[PDB]
Protein backbone atom coordinates (compact mmCIF):
# COMPACT_ATOMS: atom_id res chain seq x y z
CA UNK A 1 0.00 0.00 0.00
CA UNK A 2 2.78 2.44 0.90
CA UNK A 3 4.77 1.88 -2.29
CA UNK A 4 1.57 2.07 -4.36
CA UNK A 5 0.72 5.45 -2.83
CA UNK A 6 4.31 6.55 -3.42
CA UNK A 7 4.27 5.55 -7.09
CA UNK A 8 0.84 7.12 -7.64
CA UNK A 9 1.92 10.44 -6.13
CA UNK A 10 5.21 10.33 -8.05
CA UNK A 11 3.32 9.85 -11.33
CA UNK A 12 0.21 12.06 -10.99
CA UNK A 13 -0.99 11.22 -14.51
CA UNK A 14 -2.43 7.93 -13.24
CA UNK A 15 -5.32 9.79 -11.62
CA UNK A 16 -8.18 10.91 -13.83
CA UNK A 17 -7.76 14.29 -15.51
CA UNK A 18 -11.14 15.43 -14.18
CA UNK A 19 -9.98 14.67 -10.62
CA UNK A 20 -6.26 15.50 -10.80
CA UNK A 21 -4.74 18.36 -12.77
CA UNK A 22 -5.06 22.08 -13.41
CA UNK A 23 -8.30 21.55 -15.36
CA UNK A 24 -11.29 19.59 -14.10
CA UNK A 25 -12.52 20.12 -10.55
CA UNK A 26 -13.17 16.67 -9.15
CA UNK A 27 -15.29 13.59 -8.71
CA UNK A 28 -18.70 15.28 -8.48
CA UNK A 29 -18.55 17.01 -11.86
CA UNK A 30 -16.63 14.06 -13.31
CA UNK A 31 -19.30 11.55 -12.28
CA UNK A 32 -22.26 13.71 -13.34
CA UNK A 33 -20.62 14.46 -16.68
CA UNK A 34 -20.07 10.72 -17.13
CA UNK A 35 -23.74 10.07 -16.33
CA UNK A 36 -24.70 12.84 -18.71
CA UNK A 37 -22.56 11.38 -21.50
CA UNK A 38 -24.12 7.98 -20.82
CA UNK A 39 -27.57 9.52 -21.29
CA UNK A 40 -26.51 11.34 -24.48
CA UNK A 41 -25.81 8.74 -27.23
CA UNK A 42 -23.88 11.35 -29.25
CA UNK A 43 -20.73 10.57 -27.22
CA UNK A 44 -20.50 6.80 -27.75
CA UNK A 45 -20.18 4.27 -30.55
CA UNK A 46 -22.98 4.77 -33.11
CA UNK B 1 35.01 20.44 -4.62
CA UNK B 2 33.97 22.43 -1.56
CA UNK B 3 31.73 20.37 0.71
CA UNK B 4 28.60 21.66 2.42
CA UNK B 5 29.18 21.58 6.18
CA UNK B 6 26.63 22.43 8.87
CA UNK B 7 25.92 25.86 10.36
CA UNK B 8 26.58 27.73 7.11
CA UNK B 9 24.47 30.28 5.26
CA UNK B 10 23.14 29.19 1.85
CA UNK B 11 20.89 30.51 -0.91
CA UNK B 12 18.33 28.35 -2.73
CA UNK B 13 17.91 29.38 -6.37
CA UNK B 14 16.19 27.79 -9.36
CA UNK B 15 15.80 28.28 -13.10
CA UNK B 16 12.45 28.96 -14.78
CA UNK B 17 12.04 29.03 -18.57
CA UNK B 18 8.68 30.79 -18.98
CA UNK B 19 7.35 32.75 -21.98
CA UNK B 20 10.42 31.68 -24.00
CA UNK B 21 12.67 33.43 -21.47
CA UNK B 22 14.96 32.00 -18.81
CA UNK B 23 15.15 33.49 -15.32
CA UNK B 24 16.86 32.73 -12.01
CA UNK B 25 14.31 32.88 -9.19
CA UNK B 26 15.43 32.44 -5.58
CA UNK B 27 13.59 31.48 -2.40
CA UNK B 28 12.89 34.40 -0.05
CA UNK B 29 11.01 34.81 3.22
CA UNK B 30 9.72 38.00 4.82
CA UNK B 31 9.64 36.36 8.25
CA UNK B 32 7.91 39.04 10.32
CA UNK B 33 4.32 39.90 9.44
CA UNK B 34 3.63 36.86 7.26
CA UNK B 35 4.45 33.15 7.29
CA UNK B 36 4.46 31.89 3.69
CA UNK B 37 7.54 32.36 1.52
CA UNK B 38 7.79 33.90 -1.96
CA UNK B 39 10.19 34.32 -4.89
CA UNK B 40 13.01 36.78 -5.52
CA UNK B 41 14.53 37.77 -8.87
CA UNK B 42 18.25 37.04 -8.65
CA UNK B 43 18.56 37.69 -12.38
CA UNK B 44 17.78 41.11 -13.88
CA UNK B 45 19.87 42.58 -11.05
CA UNK B 46 21.11 45.36 -13.35
CA UNK B 47 18.20 47.73 -12.62
CA UNK B 48 16.37 45.92 -9.79
CA UNK B 49 18.67 44.26 -7.23
CA UNK B 50 17.45 41.25 -5.25
CA UNK B 51 16.93 41.48 -1.49
CA UNK B 52 19.59 38.93 -0.60
CA UNK B 53 19.09 39.55 3.13
CA UNK B 54 15.86 37.51 3.31
CA UNK B 55 16.99 34.83 0.82
CA UNK B 56 19.47 33.35 3.32
CA UNK B 57 19.03 30.04 5.13
CA UNK B 58 21.22 28.05 7.52
CA UNK B 59 21.38 24.26 7.82
CA UNK B 60 21.23 23.27 11.48
CA UNK B 61 21.17 19.45 11.61
CA UNK B 62 21.77 16.72 9.03
CA UNK B 63 20.25 13.46 10.29
CA UNK B 64 19.29 10.35 8.38
CA UNK B 65 15.65 9.31 8.04
CA UNK B 66 16.18 6.66 10.73
CA UNK B 67 17.66 9.12 13.22
CA UNK B 68 14.96 11.66 12.33
CA UNK B 69 12.03 9.31 12.92
CA UNK B 70 13.81 8.07 16.06
CA UNK B 71 14.18 11.55 17.58
CA UNK B 72 10.60 12.35 16.58
CA UNK B 73 9.27 9.18 18.22
CA UNK B 74 11.29 9.93 21.38
CA UNK B 75 28.87 20.12 15.19
CA UNK B 76 30.46 20.69 11.78
CA UNK B 77 29.14 17.60 10.02
CA UNK B 78 29.09 17.00 6.25
CA UNK B 79 26.00 17.13 4.05
CA UNK B 80 25.22 13.74 2.50
CA UNK B 81 22.55 12.76 0.01
CA UNK B 82 19.42 11.05 1.28
CA UNK B 83 19.75 12.84 4.63
CA UNK B 84 17.24 15.23 6.18
CA UNK B 85 18.10 18.89 6.77
CA UNK B 86 16.65 21.71 8.87
CA UNK B 87 16.67 25.13 7.17
CA UNK B 88 16.49 27.93 9.73
CA UNK B 89 15.91 31.38 8.27
CA UNK B 90 18.89 33.61 9.04
CA UNK B 91 16.88 36.81 9.48
CA UNK B 92 13.61 35.78 11.13
CA UNK B 93 15.10 32.85 13.04
CA UNK B 94 12.10 30.61 12.28
CA UNK B 95 12.35 27.30 10.40
CA UNK B 96 11.24 26.40 6.89
CA UNK B 97 8.24 24.07 6.91
CA UNK B 98 5.49 22.91 4.57
CA UNK B 99 2.14 24.40 5.56
CA UNK B 100 -1.21 22.62 5.53
CA UNK B 101 -3.48 25.23 3.93
CA UNK B 102 -3.69 26.00 0.21
CA UNK B 103 -3.47 29.39 -1.51
CA UNK B 104 -2.92 28.76 -5.23
CA UNK B 105 -6.23 27.42 -6.55
CA UNK B 106 -4.64 25.92 -9.69
CA UNK B 107 -3.32 23.05 -7.53
CA UNK B 108 -6.14 21.44 -5.57
CA UNK B 109 -3.58 19.05 -4.04
CA UNK B 110 -0.47 21.09 -3.19
CA UNK B 111 0.51 22.70 0.10
CA UNK B 112 2.31 25.98 0.69
CA UNK B 113 5.81 26.42 2.11
CA UNK B 114 6.48 28.89 4.89
CA UNK B 115 8.10 29.47 8.25
CA UNK B 116 7.26 28.21 11.73
CA UNK B 117 8.73 28.78 15.18
CA UNK B 118 8.83 25.30 16.72
CA UNK B 119 10.92 22.47 15.30
CA UNK B 120 8.52 19.69 16.32
CA UNK B 121 6.88 17.38 13.81
CA UNK B 122 7.90 16.33 10.32
CA UNK B 123 6.99 19.64 8.66
CA UNK B 124 10.20 21.60 9.35
CA UNK B 125 12.52 18.89 7.96
CA UNK B 126 13.37 18.38 4.29
CA UNK B 127 15.07 15.31 2.84
CA UNK B 128 17.68 15.94 0.16
CA UNK B 129 18.15 13.95 -3.05
CA UNK B 130 20.36 14.39 -6.12
CA UNK B 131 19.12 15.48 -9.54
CA UNK B 132 21.61 13.43 -11.58
CA UNK B 133 22.49 9.77 -12.04
CA UNK B 134 26.22 10.38 -11.49
CA UNK B 135 25.73 11.03 -7.75
CA UNK B 136 23.98 8.35 -5.70
CA UNK B 137 22.80 8.34 -2.09
CA UNK B 138 25.29 8.65 0.74
CA UNK B 139 27.69 10.75 -1.34
CA UNK B 140 29.02 14.09 -0.16
CA UNK B 141 27.25 17.16 -1.51
CA UNK B 142 29.30 19.86 -3.23
CA UNK B 143 28.72 23.30 -4.73
CA UNK B 144 26.85 23.45 -8.02
CA UNK B 145 25.06 20.14 -7.44
CA UNK B 146 21.41 20.13 -8.50
CA UNK B 147 19.38 19.05 -5.48
CA UNK B 148 15.78 17.99 -4.84
CA UNK B 149 14.05 18.78 -1.55
CA UNK B 150 11.17 16.57 -0.42
CA UNK B 151 8.91 17.21 2.56
CA UNK B 152 9.25 14.73 5.41
CA UNK B 153 5.59 15.15 6.41
CA UNK B 154 3.73 15.39 3.10
CA UNK B 155 6.19 13.54 0.81
CA UNK B 156 5.83 16.39 -1.69
CA UNK B 157 8.48 18.12 -3.78
CA UNK B 158 9.51 21.75 -3.36
CA UNK B 159 7.88 22.65 -6.67
CA UNK B 160 8.16 25.97 -8.51
CA UNK B 161 4.56 26.83 -9.37
CA UNK B 162 3.72 29.12 -12.29
CA UNK B 163 0.97 31.73 -12.28
CA UNK B 164 -0.05 35.09 -13.66
CA UNK B 165 0.57 36.72 -10.27
CA UNK B 166 0.81 33.68 -7.96
CA UNK B 167 4.52 33.10 -8.62
CA UNK B 168 4.64 31.11 -5.40
CA UNK B 169 6.73 28.04 -4.60
CA UNK B 170 4.46 25.20 -3.49
CA UNK B 171 4.70 21.59 -2.28
CA UNK B 172 3.62 19.62 -5.35
CA UNK B 173 4.38 16.18 -6.74
CA UNK B 174 6.35 17.51 -9.74
CA UNK B 175 10.01 17.85 -8.82
CA UNK B 176 12.08 20.97 -9.43
CA UNK B 177 15.84 21.47 -9.50
CA UNK B 178 17.32 23.70 -6.80
CA UNK B 179 20.82 25.17 -6.75
CA UNK B 180 22.63 25.88 -3.47
CA UNK B 181 24.96 28.88 -3.31
CA UNK B 182 27.01 29.46 -0.14
CA UNK B 183 27.36 32.87 1.47
CA UNK B 184 29.30 32.23 4.70
CA UNK B 185 31.05 28.88 5.11
CA UNK B 186 30.55 28.93 8.88
CA UNK B 187 34.34 28.96 9.21
CA UNK B 188 36.37 31.30 11.42
CA UNK B 189 34.70 34.66 10.83
CA UNK B 190 37.38 37.15 11.84
CA UNK B 191 36.06 39.02 14.87
CA UNK B 192 36.40 42.77 14.49
CA UNK B 193 36.84 42.39 10.73
CA UNK B 194 34.29 43.56 8.18
CA UNK B 195 32.20 40.75 6.69
CA UNK B 196 29.97 40.99 3.64
CA UNK B 197 26.27 41.55 4.11
CA UNK B 198 26.75 43.23 7.48
CA UNK B 199 24.70 46.11 8.88
CA UNK B 200 27.05 48.82 10.15
CA UNK B 201 27.68 52.56 10.17
CA UNK B 202 30.60 54.95 9.87
CA UNK B 203 32.03 57.48 12.31
CA UNK B 204 34.82 60.05 12.24
CA UNK B 205 38.00 60.04 14.28
CA UNK B 206 37.64 63.43 15.98
CA UNK B 207 34.16 64.57 14.91
CA UNK B 208 31.95 61.92 16.58
CA UNK B 209 29.44 62.18 13.72
CA UNK B 210 27.74 59.57 11.55
CA UNK B 211 26.31 59.47 8.04
CA UNK B 212 22.52 59.68 8.20
CA UNK B 213 19.36 61.22 6.73
CA UNK B 214 16.70 63.47 8.33
CA UNK B 215 14.28 61.80 10.71
CA UNK B 216 10.60 61.05 10.08
CA UNK B 217 9.40 64.51 11.11
CA UNK B 218 10.12 65.68 7.55
CA UNK B 219 8.66 64.35 4.32
CA UNK B 220 10.08 61.51 2.28
CA UNK B 221 11.60 63.99 -0.19
CA UNK B 222 13.50 65.56 2.71
CA UNK B 223 14.49 62.15 4.10
CA UNK B 224 15.98 61.45 0.66
CA UNK B 225 18.64 64.04 1.50
CA UNK B 226 21.90 62.76 2.99
CA UNK B 227 24.14 64.45 5.56
CA UNK B 228 26.25 63.99 8.69
CA UNK B 229 24.93 64.31 12.22
CA UNK B 230 26.02 63.80 15.82
CA UNK B 231 24.50 63.34 19.24
CA UNK B 232 21.76 60.78 19.85
CA UNK B 233 21.99 59.79 16.17
CA UNK B 234 25.05 57.71 17.10
CA UNK B 235 22.57 55.07 18.32
CA UNK B 236 19.67 55.22 15.86
CA UNK B 237 17.84 53.08 13.33
CA UNK B 238 18.14 55.73 10.59
CA UNK B 239 21.96 55.74 10.88
CA UNK B 240 22.70 52.16 9.77
CA UNK B 241 23.86 50.99 6.35
CA UNK B 242 24.09 47.61 4.63
CA UNK B 243 26.77 46.53 2.15
CA UNK B 244 24.82 44.64 -0.52
CA UNK B 245 27.38 42.82 -2.66
CA UNK B 246 26.59 42.31 -6.35
CA UNK B 247 27.48 38.61 -6.17
CA UNK B 248 24.92 35.91 -5.40
CA UNK B 249 27.50 33.47 -3.99
CA UNK B 250 30.00 34.13 -1.18
CA UNK B 251 28.72 37.70 -0.87
CA UNK B 252 29.00 37.33 2.90
CA UNK B 253 32.77 36.85 2.73
CA UNK B 254 35.60 39.12 3.84
CA UNK B 255 35.11 42.33 1.87
CA UNK B 256 38.37 43.47 0.29
CA UNK B 257 39.39 46.84 -1.09
CA UNK B 258 38.10 47.92 -4.49
CA UNK B 259 35.19 45.53 -4.99
CA UNK B 260 31.79 47.10 -5.76
CA UNK B 261 28.80 46.99 -3.43
CA UNK B 262 25.59 48.96 -2.96
CA UNK B 263 24.94 50.96 0.21
CA UNK B 264 21.38 50.27 1.36
CA UNK B 265 19.57 52.25 4.06
CA UNK B 266 17.88 49.77 6.39
CA UNK B 267 15.26 52.31 7.50
CA UNK B 268 14.20 53.54 4.04
CA UNK B 269 15.13 50.48 1.97
CA UNK B 270 16.72 52.69 -0.70
CA UNK B 271 20.23 52.90 -2.12
CA UNK B 272 22.71 55.78 -2.32
CA UNK B 273 22.32 56.86 -5.95
CA UNK B 274 24.18 59.59 -7.82
CA UNK B 275 23.14 61.58 -10.90
CA UNK B 276 25.72 64.04 -12.17
CA UNK B 277 23.43 67.09 -12.22
CA UNK B 278 23.13 66.67 -8.45
CA UNK B 279 24.76 65.07 -5.43
CA UNK B 280 24.05 61.65 -3.93
CA UNK B 281 20.53 60.91 -2.69
CA UNK B 282 18.36 57.87 -1.94
CA UNK B 283 16.45 55.98 -4.62
CA UNK B 284 14.39 52.80 -4.55
CA UNK B 285 15.28 49.36 -5.88
CA UNK B 286 12.99 49.48 -8.93
CA UNK B 287 15.55 51.73 -10.67
CA UNK B 288 18.84 50.90 -8.90
CA UNK B 289 21.48 50.74 -11.62
CA UNK B 290 24.66 48.85 -10.78
CA UNK B 291 26.77 51.55 -12.41
CA UNK B 292 25.06 54.39 -10.52
CA UNK B 293 24.72 52.69 -7.11
CA UNK B 294 28.03 50.79 -6.96
CA UNK B 295 30.70 52.08 -4.56
CA UNK B 296 33.94 50.82 -3.04
CA UNK B 297 36.35 51.42 -0.16
CA UNK B 298 39.90 52.61 -0.82
CA UNK B 299 42.79 52.74 1.65
CA UNK B 300 44.18 56.01 0.23
CA UNK B 301 43.24 58.98 -1.97
CA UNK B 302 45.17 58.24 -5.18
CA UNK B 303 44.03 56.18 -8.17
CA UNK B 304 46.83 53.61 -8.26
CA UNK B 305 44.59 50.54 -8.64
CA UNK B 306 40.98 50.44 -9.86
CA UNK B 307 40.49 47.37 -12.03
CA UNK B 308 42.87 45.01 -10.23
CA UNK B 309 40.48 42.64 -8.42
CA UNK B 310 37.95 40.73 -10.55
CA UNK B 311 36.62 37.64 -8.74
CA UNK B 312 37.54 35.52 -5.71
CA UNK B 313 35.30 32.48 -5.12
CA UNK B 314 35.93 31.82 -1.46
CA UNK B 315 35.81 33.18 2.06
CA UNK B 316 38.59 35.65 1.25
CA UNK B 317 41.16 37.17 3.59
CA UNK B 318 40.64 39.17 6.78
CA UNK B 319 41.70 42.63 5.60
CA UNK B 320 39.26 45.36 6.69
CA UNK B 321 38.71 45.77 10.43
CA UNK B 322 36.12 47.93 12.21
CA UNK B 323 37.95 50.22 14.64
CA UNK B 324 41.40 50.83 13.15
CA UNK B 325 40.55 50.62 9.45
CA UNK B 326 40.37 54.05 7.80
CA UNK B 327 38.36 53.56 4.61
CA UNK B 328 37.55 56.12 1.93
CA UNK B 329 34.35 55.96 -0.11
CA UNK B 330 34.96 55.92 -3.87
CA UNK B 331 32.31 55.82 -6.59
CA UNK B 332 32.83 53.42 -9.47
CA UNK B 333 32.08 56.02 -12.18
CA UNK B 334 33.42 59.40 -11.06
CA UNK B 335 35.70 58.18 -8.28
CA UNK B 336 34.92 61.12 -6.01
CA UNK B 337 35.49 61.17 -2.25
CA UNK B 338 33.48 62.23 0.78
CA UNK B 339 33.59 65.90 1.82
CA UNK B 340 31.84 67.57 4.74
CA UNK B 341 30.31 70.93 3.87
CA UNK B 342 29.04 74.05 5.67
CA UNK B 343 25.57 74.32 4.15
CA UNK B 344 24.29 75.83 7.41
CA UNK B 345 25.10 79.55 7.22
CA UNK B 346 26.34 81.43 10.30
CA UNK B 347 22.80 82.79 10.71
CA UNK B 348 21.74 79.32 11.94
CA UNK B 349 25.05 77.70 12.89
CA UNK B 350 24.27 77.10 16.58
CA UNK B 351 20.98 75.37 15.73
CA UNK B 352 20.77 71.96 14.06
CA UNK C 1 2.26 4.65 13.91
CA UNK C 2 3.45 7.73 12.05
CA UNK C 3 3.74 6.65 8.42
CA UNK C 4 0.18 5.30 8.54
CA UNK C 5 -1.06 8.72 9.67
CA UNK C 6 1.02 10.25 6.88
CA UNK C 7 -0.56 8.02 4.23
CA UNK C 8 -4.01 8.76 5.65
CA UNK C 9 -3.35 12.51 5.46
CA UNK C 10 -2.10 12.08 1.88
CA UNK C 11 -5.29 10.27 0.88
CA UNK C 12 -7.42 12.89 2.66
CA UNK C 13 -5.64 15.74 0.87
CA UNK C 14 -5.96 13.97 -2.48
CA UNK C 15 -9.67 13.14 -2.12
CA UNK C 16 -11.97 15.73 -0.48
CA UNK C 17 -14.84 14.67 1.75
CA UNK C 18 -17.43 16.93 0.12
CA UNK C 19 -16.75 15.29 -3.24
CA UNK C 20 -17.32 11.89 -1.62
CA UNK C 21 -20.62 12.79 0.06
CA UNK C 22 -21.84 14.48 -3.12
CA UNK C 23 -20.95 11.45 -5.24
CA UNK C 24 -22.71 9.15 -2.76
CA UNK C 25 -25.82 11.37 -2.87
CA UNK C 26 -26.99 10.86 -6.46
CA UNK C 27 -30.14 8.80 -5.76
CA UNK C 28 -30.16 6.67 -8.90
CA UNK C 29 -33.50 5.60 -10.33
CA UNK C 30 -35.26 2.29 -9.64
CA UNK C 31 -36.91 1.02 -12.86
CA UNK C 32 -40.27 -3.26 -17.70
CA UNK C 33 -36.55 -3.39 -16.88
CA UNK C 34 -33.79 -1.02 -18.00
CA UNK C 35 -30.09 -1.15 -18.88
CA UNK C 36 -27.54 -1.41 -16.07
CA UNK C 37 -24.64 -0.07 -18.17
CA UNK C 38 -24.71 3.31 -16.45
CA UNK C 39 -24.52 4.56 -12.86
Amino acid sequence: ANVVVRLLIRRPECFGPALRGEGGNGLLAAMEEAIKIAEDPSRDGP
Amino acid sequence: IQFLRTDDEVVLQCTATIHKEQQKLCLAAEGFGNRLCFLESTSNSKNVPPDLSICTFVLEQSLSVRALQEMLANGHRTLLYGHAILLRHSYSGMYLCCLSTSRSSTDKLAFDVGLQEDTTGEACWWTIHPASKQRSEGEKVRVGDDLILVSVSSERYLHLSYGNSSWHVDAAFQQTLWSVAPISSGSEAAQGYLIGGDVLRLLHGHMDECLTVPSGEHGEEQRRTVHYEGGAVSVHARSLWRLETLRVAWSGSHIRWGQPFRLRHVTTGKYLSLMEDKNLLLMDKEKADVKSTAFAFRSSKEKLDVGVRKEVDGMGTSEIKYGDSICYIQHVDTGLWLTYQAVDVKSARMGS
Amino acid sequence: KGEAIRIRSILRSLIPLGDLVGVISIAFQMPEPDMSAGF
